[PDB]
């Protein structure tokens, strides 16, 4: 872990464009449109509303270092995930279809690219068959 | 051509404040002409109003025209209506046609009756017609339509019971003050259709008073009567009450789930994302595409989570029980 | 004679939209025959109506004198009611006695009568008591008796309640108001029997206004009552409204699994087939066989899981306390 | 002595049918001596009425009397009224003290009035106030009482409202109508108390139309009153009616438990017994005693658990949720 | 300065007894005024009446005007109005600035009036305006509002539709009844005004009787109407109550666990306590200290345990949920 | 058990009075009142209405042979048991003291002569203390 | 497996009299009416609205392989066929009497040949008693 | 045991400032008063209403005895103490900070001495984060 503590904090102020320790949450909306994002206000706010603990809007990773650590791959974030399939459950069984996977992949909240979602279910979708089971899934994410 | 569905649901699909205030202003327009052609019946007024509403009525048909040929155009957004074939589809419907015969009526009236009784006898009745034009898409009465073919047959049933209760009554009542002569001279109940208006008049608890039994039989079977039946004339407002009340809570739950999905959607579209962090100064880009992808994440887990919460009942034991049966597995 | 008990349920109980439309034309026709009824006791009419209710009364008891004889016969089908003693067990029942008082009836009036006054003040009552004959079960009747004898005890409590409160005004009202003289001249409440004929019209909400008090007492003590009493003349309503709606859907749900036997039964019936596929080009016949007791397995399944499902709370919180109690064992 | 508490719960804890009728008769007596007391301020008939309610009187005080003494001496069978300063506890208690006032005061008019005015003012009020003596026990008000505490909120709440709508709108209708004369030459409005009974009169349904206004300012009032303050004055209705309903049920549940009980003692009361079957043709009596005890102990089993089944929801989720809490040891 | 908030709190957040009869004292003060504003309206008594009326006037205004400062001065214990900006701020909310113009105007026209016509026109509104003054806070209108605002929906929809109802169907009238005359000569339906008037009385069952049809068609309409409609315009009343039930009970359920918060606390204030006996005859103040935090804590444990209990069935369920949660853990 | 299958039979039949396989329900009335019990009619027939599976009212022991093949002592009859206890639960923990016991035994149902529920309790008060542990009894009684 | 994937694959076609690879839905009425059975239409149409998961009406085993490809005897079937009974529980305990049991699968649904009932619940009540214990039953059907 | 059930009962009689066996309820308020609580007569009177067993209002260690020997460290005491941070459950995860955890324990029911307050949540907050688990604190309290 200690290969990393300090890497990341020359990045974490990369977003300033400056040596403070502020995250930047007005030229965040800049860094991410010359990314190319470019997300409203809103969503911007709401970015670092709860990504940072503090409640400034520039911080010296109180959170910035919590976020990244969080491994996003243990227990409590492996059934909050688990549950958004069953909301796709519908006599249940893990049952889903590459066709309304990638039929609703790409059209709800934040859709892919379609080679992000060609591909993405392509791991999911070993047997060939129309159940892409979700274990079959989180255990590649199980990672994350 | 955005503006096309823009412009639509702001006519058709109204949300928010600036539609609202428009279907509300025009709604008082119609209200003021109607209130006119209230006056317009009393010979005090009725020659400034007839006079009125001949440029009133103008105003309101070309102002109608043109907001239905321009939701008609709108009309395409939605692909069922786009292409002619659709259009008529669209203009198939009840509203529209509505909207569509007072206008051309209008017009007919006023191309042919400027050059006055059968007009206004006529313009009356469009000014009381319009009013259907407000609600736009039919909820009101698809709400009451629903509530009744659930409730059917309580309904049916005390109309039943009512309807009787009033025949029986009322043919004794007629028996038993056929003579009787009031004070004033004349006579009630000469028939049995007198005494059948009597008794929808008290059944119903309205009592003019213009029908009054005056033999001590008739006043007997009128009170055990009164008591015992108009009950059956008054159910109906509760058990309609408790359907509205229930149904729009129903909706509003059902709602509720329509919104759990969009989130959980998200989740996973964003954790794919913040995961596959290595296959979409570029490695600067990418470093700042992988935190943003991290960050949304860390955002729609804490939205769903908030949008799963038990709205009701039901909902916390489903979840459990399904707790449950996955120990079912362990 | 399958036909039996075909008619017999086309006539008895009834389901669909043919026999529907028959009942409901019959009812329609009974109507009319009233609503003539009606306009025979106006002199302006009382000659055209009393006669084509010579013709028409013929008509139709002619038309259920055969429809009860062919009920008759069909009501065989019901064991039951087979052989003369079962038979004579049907025409016991409360519908069917009225129904035959009132054919032979018209009967005797127009065996004898037809050679006018007291034929027509019978024609008239029989009329109204055959509307009867459409309620050919007697649903209705019995969902309100049992909605009754639950709530009996509400009922009494607020009849009993109103029924004191009415005595008790209606007397002081009738201390008060008995010299007082309306301004023509004449007196409203010279007994309490007057003024208790005020207080039911009063109490229930009909207000016909032949009877109004006069002085302050009076009408302080008719306000008083008017706002502290007249609730218990309308609780009924409401209790009787909840109680409909609340044995309608009791019903249905029962009816949920009383639908849900069959399936448990059919489901097993072709599980024991399909497994036992070995002892009911004959081996063709036999792999066909076996064929489809697979298939029909596989839909019952089905159809089981899918009519086995959660209509309510009660239900699933069974089934998972059960699945608890599975644990309980293990 | 055991007839002591028999009797009194024939008369004051009745159940069954033969108190029953008992109760039924008396007040069925009371009723018609009322109809009578009716009858007596009807000039036509107040000479025989008057006669045979100097009879009929005298039947019933001392019918009454003795039925008040046999009661009261069979009040021992309870103790906190044993011994005379419990009897005086007795008659203490509301509806006794009732029926001795009125006995008495039969008494005391039949005493002197005998050697006619006076006694008859009265005796109707007697004939009223005795109904109170069927309800022997006061469920009825008692219900109401506790109906009513609970939604005190409510109730005030609608009242204070109603009441407000009521000033308000009478005075500007006052205002507006003051001047104005009737069609026959008087005037209804000449004070606000006049407006104040229309007000009455109209937000509760009754309107008699004994006061109507004529301008157009008067009826724009009185119409959006009569449509936005009438459902204040009932909301009391499905109120209690609600109420009512709910309580009944809330009792005969906790009168499902108390039945729960004893079953509950007689099992083990009828275990420890078979079990304990070596310690209370001697030996053959021994054995009977023991094949008794036995089938007895089997017979409770079923029915303890016949009358511990799931009455409603509630007593499932606590079951099982109490079996969770014996894994939760486990 | 304690009674500071202690008198607030006695004027403005009343508890109890004693505050109790003082509001309710002042709101019979209140009341008896007016029914002398109202006997001021009748000549034979309009001389007495305006005279006291200027003694009782100047007692109420001065007894309010010394309530109010007090009340003001004593609207520091809430800091949120203290300093001069809050005082403002205090002021400022609707009830007290009622009071406010209230008291003044009285004091206006008491300083230029008393030096009559106008006087009395004005001071009868006040004394009307004034019983705003006892709902101290406004739960009256804020239950109202909120059960409004939640059903508003259901609301609207009767409302629309028994507008259209009354709408229709009087026209209809209006076009059956124009001509005909009544008995007395006189035309009822002149104009759709008259109809309009009609219907409203009609079909929120007043029924004064001043306007009645004589045409069968009127008649005929009128009994449909009558029957089909009027409950659109008697929902509200079983809505409404439902609502404010409903909210009460919600808002107690609340207030429970409000209770149930403190206890929690406590416990653990105990406990750390009782357990950290070490670290606050100097020993023998220790020994005893040690003993009271021991007792404490036993107190708190039973106490927060009894309020912990399940109100109702979510509650029972969230806990045993839990519990199976708290296996998912294990 | 070959051991009272036999001389069970024999008084099997001694309700009859007779060599008849009658269980004698009009006569069991007798030999109970004989016994000292003297019950009402509905009594006596709810007696056999239940008891014997046959539904006659005199059998050869179909039922009457599987009435005494029924332990009493196993799992199915140790919670029906208890749960009589848990009607007189208040704050558990088997609380019941020999007051209360004593209180209950002694009026309701079937009551016991005053030595049988005095000498009851006593096995189930051994500690002396006011709390009869339920686990107590049963252990004493799971023999039936 | 690979023992009866061929040689089922030639009755697959048996049903449209030819070599196309059509289930012959239209043409099953008839092979089942001559088979002895004669259904209805609509039954004939449900009989493959689910059967097969494809859609058209004549299929090459996209789910004819499947149906035959489920054993129809994993847990996954046995507690759903183990509700049936719990239907007709009533006390509990498997209870079920050859009375109530022939009383039954001879009067709803599809009722068996008078020796099919007969011999059926034959093996369920070996110990002759009225109780067929379903785990009796279904340990013999556990091979479906 | 034995070495505090003698020296305990003097301490016993303290409250009566006599030797006899009375725990002296209407004195307890004078000895507490005496101690710096000056509670009031309701308060001294629950003190009492269930402290002590008997119902006197003097008592021979019935129940004073009793609630010394409870040791109020077993498990019937560890998850009712710990359901009341549940109340102040949010989320979960015993998150409480030192703040909410400060702003609670000194202004509700019976508050602390700042000094109390402010240490007793310093054995809590070991890792000075704003997470005071639970589990932290009832395994310092477990020898309660
Ligand atoms: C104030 O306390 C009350 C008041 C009313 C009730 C109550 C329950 S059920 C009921 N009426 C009824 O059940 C029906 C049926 C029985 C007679 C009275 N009505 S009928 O006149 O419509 C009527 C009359 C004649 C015919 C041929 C048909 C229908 N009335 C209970 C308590
Ligand atoms: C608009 O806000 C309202 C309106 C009404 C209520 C309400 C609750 S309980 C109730 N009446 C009652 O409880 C009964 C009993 C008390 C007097 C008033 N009524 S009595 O006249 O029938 C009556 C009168 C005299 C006698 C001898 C018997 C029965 N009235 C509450 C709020
Ligand atoms: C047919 O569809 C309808 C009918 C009615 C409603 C409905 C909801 S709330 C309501 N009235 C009310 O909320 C009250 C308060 C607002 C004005 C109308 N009423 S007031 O006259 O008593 C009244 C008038 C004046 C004063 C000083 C106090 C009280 N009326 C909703 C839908
Ligand atoms: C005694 O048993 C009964 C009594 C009544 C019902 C019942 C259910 S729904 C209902 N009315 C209604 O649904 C509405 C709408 C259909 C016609 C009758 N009313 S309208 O007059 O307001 C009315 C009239 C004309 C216009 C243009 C609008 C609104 N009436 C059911 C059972
Ligand atoms: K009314
Ligand atoms: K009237
Ligand atoms: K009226
Ligand atoms: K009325």
């Amino acid at each position: 872990t200690e290969e990393q503590i300090a890497e990341f904090k020359e990045a974490f102020s990369l977003f300033d464009k400056d040596g403070d320790g502020t995250i930047t949450t007005k030229e965040l909306g800049t860094v991410m449109r010359s990314l190319g994002q470019n997300p409203t206000e809103a969503e911007l706010q709401d970015m670092i509303n709860e990504v940072d603990a503090d409640g400034n809007g520039t911080i010296d990773f109180p959170e910035f270092l919590t976020m990244m650590a969080r491994k996003m791959k243990d227990t409590d974030s492996e059934e909050e995930i688990r549950e958004a399939f069953r909301v796709f459950d519908k006599d249940g069984n893990g049952y889903i279809s590459a066709a309304e996977l990638r039929h609703v992949m790409t059209n709800l909240g934040e859709k892919l690219t379609d080679e992000e979602v060609d591909e993405m279910i392509r791991e999911a979708d070993i047997d060939g068959d129309g159940q892409v089971n979700y274990e079959e899934f989180v255990q590649m994410m199980t990672a994350k | 051509t955005h503006v096309q569905g823009r412009v639509y649901n702001f006519l058709e699909r109204p949300t928010g404040w600036k539609c609202f205030v428009y279907h509300f202003a025009v709604f008082l327009i119609v209200l003021v002409c109607l209130i006119f052609s209230v006056l317009s019946t009393i010979e005090q007024y009725a020659a400034l109003a007839t006079g009125t509403l001949f440029w009133m009525e103008i105003v309101l048909v070309v102002f109608f025209g043109t907001e239905y040929v321009v939701r008609l155009w709108s009309a395409g957004c939605r692909s069922k209506y786009v292409g002619l074939w659709g259009r008529l589809r669209f203009a198939r419907k009840p509203i529209s046609i509505i909207d569509l015969i007072v206008v051309v009526a209008s017009m007919v009236v006023l191309c042919v009756g400027s050059k006055a009784t059968s007009a206004i006898r006529g313009i009356r009745f469009l000014q009381i017609l319009r009013m259907l034009h407000v609600d736009r898409q039919g909820g009101t009465w698809r709400l009451l339509g629903s509530v009744v073919f659930i409730h059917r047959q309580e309904l049916i049933t005390t109309l039943y019971i009512g309807f009787l209760g009033l025949i029986f009554s009322s043919y004794f009542v007629y028996l038993a003050e056929k003579d009787a002569v009031n004070e004033s001279g004349r006579v009630e109940f000469g028939s049995y259709a007198d005494a059948l208006w009597w008794g929808v008049v008290t059944v119903t608890t309205i009592g003019y008073g213009d029908k009054v039994p005056q033999t001590w039989v008739g006043k007997t079977i009128a009170s055990c009567f009164s008591v015992f039946a108009i009950s059956f004339f008054a159910l109906p407002a509760g058990i309609l009450g408790s359907g509205f009340a229930l149904k729009v809570q129903q909706k509003q739950r059902q709602k509720h789930f329509n919104r759990q999905i969009p989130a959980a959607a998200s989740l996973i579209q964003t954790a794919w994302r913040c995961y596959a962090a290595e296959n979409p100064l570029r490695e600067h880009h990418r470093a700042t595409i992988k935190v943003i992808r991290r960050m949304q994440y860390f955002v729609a887990k804490k939205k769903f989570q908030q949008a799963r919460k038990p709205y009701d009942v039901r909902d916390v034991i489903e979840q459990y029980s399904q707790g449950h049966l996955n120990l079912m597995v362990r």
